[PDB]
DNA sequence: GGAAATATTACC
DNA sequence: GGTAATATTTCC
């Protein structure tokens, strides 16, 4: 059980609940190089990347 | 994604996802 | 094991 | 169409 402190929700590890901490801090590390959004997860930058093509 | 949702047409990459998606048709 | 990636979902 | 978020699965 690994809780936010901020709102209730529990996640299934300690990066999980990492990666849902952005949500609250602003935190967006990965920055697509080809126009420059910012993003909490790298999965989603990636799947951001194939809208340039 | 060969599984294939024959209500709503979706496609799902197994079948456990798709039985898991088939119950928001019910 | 848990980090990371992936798949999916909820939105609009 | 493409985000934002997370559940599920994959991977060292
Ligand atoms: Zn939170
Ligand atoms: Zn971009
Ligand atoms: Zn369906």
């Amino acid at each position: 059980q690994h809780g936010c402190t901020r709102c209730g929700k529990n996640f299934s590890s300690a990066s999980a609940l990492q990666i849902h901490e952005r949500t609250h801090t602003g935190e967006k590390p990965f920055v697509c190089n080809i126009c420059g959004r910012a993003f909490t997860t790298k999965g989603n930058l990636k799947v951001h990347y194939m809208t340039h093509g | 994604k060969p599984f294939v949702c024959n209500i709503c047409g979706r496609a799902f990459t197994t079948k456990g996802n798709l039985k898991v998606h088939y119950m928001t048709h019910g």
